[PDB]
């Protein structure tokens, strides 16, 4: 099969890539493909700062695809929602009657957006300050996969198929990544959801493609 | 068979781009527009009968829905294909020719 | 007329067409046979036949792929027919 | 808690800051609270150019602050010139009498931009161009600190203070590089200026602050 | 005038010896010691900058040409579909195809799916063959391949190599400047740049940058 560590491994511009890959880029490293061509990890501490940056925007924006995906998903299969597409799905806690949850008055009823804000920057303080440092939930731990708390599954354990996880999730987290900026442009230059962009290239492709939206943003005006 | 006293595991040899090559020597070309669909192709009538059928999510297709036809010559070609792709990459890789 | 229409010319090409790709090694001849995995090998020719042509070029040769050729035009251009193209 | 060097050292995190601060940030130079979570400074070159960089965006983001808040301070008492805000202050320029400095039409009064452009860029090339090398006055010294006719006033003596009072011109600095921003993005969501919006703030804050402004740049398409 | 070693071309002219880094010794071309900010320290970044550097510097040659010429040749009697670059693309979706040079039985080209398509392959094959090796040569300088590149031999001599390299990314530093200010002048005019020349040198008082002063205000 392809393996992913060791001095051959899976490459980014795959077979076309053994005199690519820099020097300092071993590969002992989760999704070490090799691309660092404008040599911004050349440094070994850069390069471990800019993993760890990777891997919390990896499983940040795998729960960012996954929460944007998920409410237009339940619109078109049920579910009344305030405002489903997820580039106005902020604004709900402005439509007079409360953010439900579900779609349900008995769900969470949000009506104040700055006590909402509030209570997310005291939570979100507290639980990053435990990420970088320690807390309740494991004090001395590795920063990016602590373990014993965020593994009571228990799929870390025989480590030959923990890295094998490791590279899953740090593939998943590209691909979410990838796809995370794909909805922001999407939303920036369709102005619809990523799934009514999905059901309109899927009606027609030939014209719901980007090629349509070229000339939007025109510089004429 | 002298050799042979363990049923290998990897029985079947598993290189992950057959799935995907036959996928896409199979629906690419099942995405071509003929005239005999009406300038639309297989896939996409495909596409269109499983938004149909999932309209009525519960209740399952009919027998005169035309739904069956697509779906059974895809997945004739599709699993052609695949089969063909997988036979070819261990053929090439081992011997067989 | 006919000599110089779509068809004639179609034929023309596509039998002459498989006839240079016999005679200049790119098709399987009497002389080179091809294996499972398509690489021309050499033949043991049951009979042998003789011919003058350098590259061993035979009768046999060229009515095979007139054959071929006639096919291959006949089915192009009733294809061609066929999709309005002709 | 009184210091802002060596080991411990009020940092960014606060309590939350000790699986932080990484080797190279040491406490050494003013202003050090171990945010270096992107991992940009690891090579002291490139930290001591980035420390340079910093500190005269501080200066200037210091001249900056004070210099967007002074006309709408002076529209306070009254003394109409134009236009108070500092984001739509350049066009006074072209205006029908042009830019005039306190309103008083015998003061400064100028009406070309080019000309006075070109007077900037001369002088202003020989001075940051004698700040980065040397002219007359110091050739060779600090580049982030050269004193001498700097300090007209005597407070680059007696070094501990000259510590101290460097940490606090870093820390007004951040601060006004922060403030710059604040300014530059209520300049672009609102549209009005900045003591403009702290009135429209202290006149009602519940309903108008920056959710207010959350459903502007929402793309329509 | 030497382009290498101690004394050399520098940005800030006669005096600029504070300002030089230490890791700016001048051994590449271009070398005028500005890292003032400091990003290129490390000698594999600088690898890695001067690469980045270099083709983002051919790439606005070619670009700054692509953006003068159909413009000139707007007025020197061809007409195309679309004479101004940022227009230039979207002449595809007009009725009647791509024309190249405006003669209908050039490209007309009317299918931009299947042009990218073609350029993304070829492209990805030009650029795998760049960074790694192939068939056009295998192993040689990452930057200055040469013996299929310069095929007319003027890159021997390696002094004049030297100048020709200096004056190469010269010429692109200054094609990139050029390419950013292109940029620029389509988003606050939505004219060309020839256009935007006629509009200089008609009359440079008004209708030079600070005519577009005014037009990203916010409201
Ligand atoms: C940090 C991640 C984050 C992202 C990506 C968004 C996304 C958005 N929010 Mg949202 N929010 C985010 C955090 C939060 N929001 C809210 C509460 C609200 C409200 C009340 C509203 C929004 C609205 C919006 C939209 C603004 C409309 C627009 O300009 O579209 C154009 C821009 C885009 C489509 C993409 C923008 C992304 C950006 C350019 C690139 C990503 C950079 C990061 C955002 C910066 C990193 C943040 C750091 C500080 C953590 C935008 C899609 C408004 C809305 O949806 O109404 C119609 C709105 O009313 N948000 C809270 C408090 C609970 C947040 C706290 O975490
Ligand atoms: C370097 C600092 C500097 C900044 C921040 C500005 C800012 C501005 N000037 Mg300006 N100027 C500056 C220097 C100078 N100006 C002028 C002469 C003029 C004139 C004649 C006019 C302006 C106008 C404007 C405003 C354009 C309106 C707009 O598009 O809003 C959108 C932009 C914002 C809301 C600010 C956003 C900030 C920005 C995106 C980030 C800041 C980083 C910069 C990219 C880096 C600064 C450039 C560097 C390289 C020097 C804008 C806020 C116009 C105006 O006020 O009328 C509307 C106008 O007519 N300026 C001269 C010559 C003396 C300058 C020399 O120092
Ligand atoms: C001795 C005088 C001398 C000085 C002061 C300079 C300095 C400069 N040289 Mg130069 N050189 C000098 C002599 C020489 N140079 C060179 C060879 C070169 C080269 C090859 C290069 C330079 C470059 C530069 C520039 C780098 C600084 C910069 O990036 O701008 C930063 C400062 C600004 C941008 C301020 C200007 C802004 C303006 C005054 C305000 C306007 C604000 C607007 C309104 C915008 C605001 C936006 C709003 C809306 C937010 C700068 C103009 C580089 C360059 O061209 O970079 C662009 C470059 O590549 N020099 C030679 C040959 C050996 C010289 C011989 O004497
Ligand atoms: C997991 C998905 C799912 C679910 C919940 C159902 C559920 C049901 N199907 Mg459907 N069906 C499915 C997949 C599914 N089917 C697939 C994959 C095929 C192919 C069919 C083809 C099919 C037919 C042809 C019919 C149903 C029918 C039915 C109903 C009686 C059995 C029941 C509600 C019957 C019905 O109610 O109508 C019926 O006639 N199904
Ligand atoms: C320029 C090239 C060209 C073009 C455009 C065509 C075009 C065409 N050919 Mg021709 N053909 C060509 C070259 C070409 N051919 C060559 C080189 C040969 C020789 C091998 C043939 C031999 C050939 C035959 C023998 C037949 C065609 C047929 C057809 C037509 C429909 C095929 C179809 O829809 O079946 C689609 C069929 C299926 C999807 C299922 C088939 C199920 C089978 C029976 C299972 C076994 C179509 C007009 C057919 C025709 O004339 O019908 C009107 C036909 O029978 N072609
Ligand atoms: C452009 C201005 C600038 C620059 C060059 C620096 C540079 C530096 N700072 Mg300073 N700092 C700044 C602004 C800046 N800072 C501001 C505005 C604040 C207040 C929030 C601070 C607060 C601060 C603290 C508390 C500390 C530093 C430290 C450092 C050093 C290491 C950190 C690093 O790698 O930063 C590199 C930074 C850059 C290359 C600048 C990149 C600018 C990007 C574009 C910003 C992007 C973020 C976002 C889009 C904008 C802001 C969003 C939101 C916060 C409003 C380095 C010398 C640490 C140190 O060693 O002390 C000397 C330290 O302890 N800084
Ligand atoms: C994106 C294009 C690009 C890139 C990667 C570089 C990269 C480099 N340049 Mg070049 N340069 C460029 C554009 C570029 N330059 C342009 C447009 C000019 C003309 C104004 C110059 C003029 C120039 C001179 C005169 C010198 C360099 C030098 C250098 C090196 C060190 C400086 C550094 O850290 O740059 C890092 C660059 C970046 C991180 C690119 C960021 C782009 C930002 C967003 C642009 C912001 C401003 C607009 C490095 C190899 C020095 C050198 O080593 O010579 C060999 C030197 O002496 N450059
Ligand atoms: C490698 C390399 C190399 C060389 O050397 C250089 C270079 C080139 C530079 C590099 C590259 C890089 C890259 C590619 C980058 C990218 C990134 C990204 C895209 C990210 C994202 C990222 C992203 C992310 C995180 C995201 C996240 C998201 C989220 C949370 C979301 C959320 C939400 C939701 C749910 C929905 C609602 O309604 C709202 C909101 C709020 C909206
Ligand atoms: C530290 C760290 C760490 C980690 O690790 C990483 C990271 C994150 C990256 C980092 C961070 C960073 C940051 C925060 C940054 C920011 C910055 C800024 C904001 C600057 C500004 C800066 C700013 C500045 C200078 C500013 C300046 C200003 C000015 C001059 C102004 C002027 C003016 C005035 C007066 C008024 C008039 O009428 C007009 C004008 C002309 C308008
Ligand atoms: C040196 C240094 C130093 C210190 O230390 C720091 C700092 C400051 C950071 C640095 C700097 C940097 C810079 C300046 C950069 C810049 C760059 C650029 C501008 C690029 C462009 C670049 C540019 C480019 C490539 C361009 C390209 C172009 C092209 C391809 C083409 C295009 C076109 C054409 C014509 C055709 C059609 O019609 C359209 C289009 C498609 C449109
Ligand atoms: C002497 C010589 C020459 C020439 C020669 C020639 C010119 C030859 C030709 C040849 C040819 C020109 C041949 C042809 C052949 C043909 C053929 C052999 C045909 C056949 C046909 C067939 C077989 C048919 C079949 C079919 C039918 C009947 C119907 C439909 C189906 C199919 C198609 C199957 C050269 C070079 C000068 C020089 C030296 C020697």
């Amino acid at each position: 099969g392809i393996e992913f560590y060791g001095p051959n491994r899976a490459k980014w511009l795959g077979p076309y890539s053994e005199n690519a890959t820099p020097a300092y880029l071993t590969g002992e490293f989760p999704g070490d493909y090799g691309w660092d061509t404008a040599g911004l990890s050349a440094d070994p501490e850069t390069f471990k700062r800019y993993r760890e940056l990777e891997l919390i925007h990896a499983r940040w924006a795998m729960l960012g695809a996954l929460g944007c995906i998920t409410p237009e998903l339940l619109a078109k299969s049920g579910t009344q929602f305030g405002e489903a597409v997820w580039f106005k799905a902020g604004a709900q806690i402005f439509s007079e009657g409360g953010l439900d949850y579900l779609g349900n008055p008995s769900l969470v009823h949000a009506q104040n957006i700055v006590a909402t804000l509030a209570v997310q920057v005291i939570l979100m303080g507290l639980v990053e300050g435990y990420r970088v440092n320690g807390g309740p939930a494991g004090e001395g731990l590795d920063p990016l996969y602590p373990g014993e708390s965020f593994d009571p599954l228990g799929l870390a354990d025989d480590p030959d198929t923990f890295a094998e996880l490791k590279v899953k999730e740090i593939k998943n987290g590209r691909l979410a990544m990838f796809s995370m900026f794909g909805f922001f442009v999407q939303a920036i230059v369709t102005g619809k959801g990523p799934i009514q962009n999905l059901d309109d290239h899927l009606s027609n492709p030939t014209v719901n493609n980007a090629f349509a939206f070229a000339t939007k943003f025109t510089p004429s005006a | 068979e002298a050799s042979n006293k363990s049923f290998p595991r990897d029985w079947v040899k598993t290189d992950p781009l057959v799935p995907v090559l036959g996928f896409a020597g199979w629906t690419i070309p099942a995405n071509i527009g003929v005239s005999a669909f009406g300038g639309q192709s297989l896939f996409g009538l495909f596409t269109q009968s499983i938004g149909e059928n999932l309209a009525h999510f519960p209740t399952g297709p009919a027998l005169d829905d035309k739904f069956w036809l697509y779906l059974i010559t895809y997945h004739l070609g599709l699993f052609l294909t695949i089969t063909l792709g997988q036979i070819g990459v261990q053929g090439r890789k081992q011997g067989y020719w | 007329g006919f000599i110089g229409s779509s068809t004639n010319l179609i034929m023309v090409a596509s039998t002459t067409a498989t006839l240079a790709a016999a005679r200049f090694g790119l098709a399987p001849t009497v002389k080179k046979n091809t294996t499972a995995g398509l690489k021309l090998v050499d033949s043991k020719n049951s009979a042998g036949v003789i011919s003058n042509d350098p590259a061993g070029f035979t009768i046999v040769d060229v009515l095979a792929m007139g054959a071929a050729g006639h096919g291959l035009g006949v089915g192009i251009v009733l294809g061609l027919k066929g999709i309005g193209a002709l | 808690a009184i210091e802002w060097y060596g080991p411990d050292r009020p940092k960014f995190l606060g309590p939350f800051s000790e699986g932080d601060t990484p080797a190279y940030l040491t406490g050494e130079f003013p202003g050090d609270y171990g945010w270096d979570t992107a991992g940009l400074s690891a090579d002291p070159e490139t930290f001591k150019r980035y420390r340079e960089l910093e500190l005269i965006h501080a200066r200037w983001a210091m001249l900056g602050a004070l210099g967007c808040i002074t006309p709408e301070l002076l529209a306070k008492n009254g003394i109409p010139f134009g236009e108070a805000v500092w984001f739509k202050a350049g066009a006074q320029i072209f205006a029908e009498g042009g830019l005039n400095y306190l309103g008083n039409e015998n003061l400064i009064h100028a009406q070309s931009i080019i000309a006075t452009l070109a007077f900037q860029v001369v002088v202003m090339g020989l001075a940051e161009a004698y700040r980065a090398n040397g002219g007359p006055l110091g050739e060779g010294l600090d580049p982030l600190h050269p004193g001498g006719a700097f300090d007209p006033l005597g407070l680059a003596d007696d070094p501990d203070t000259f510590a101290e009072l460097k940490v606090k011109e870093i820390k007004n600095g951040r601060l006004a590089m922060f403030s710059m921003f604040g300014f530059f993005v209520q300049a672009i969501v609102t549209g009005k200026g900045p003591i403009q919006n702290l009135d429209d703030h202290l006149a009602n804050p519940t309903a108008v602050n920056a959710f207010a402004y959350a459903t502007k740049f929402t793309p329509s398409a």
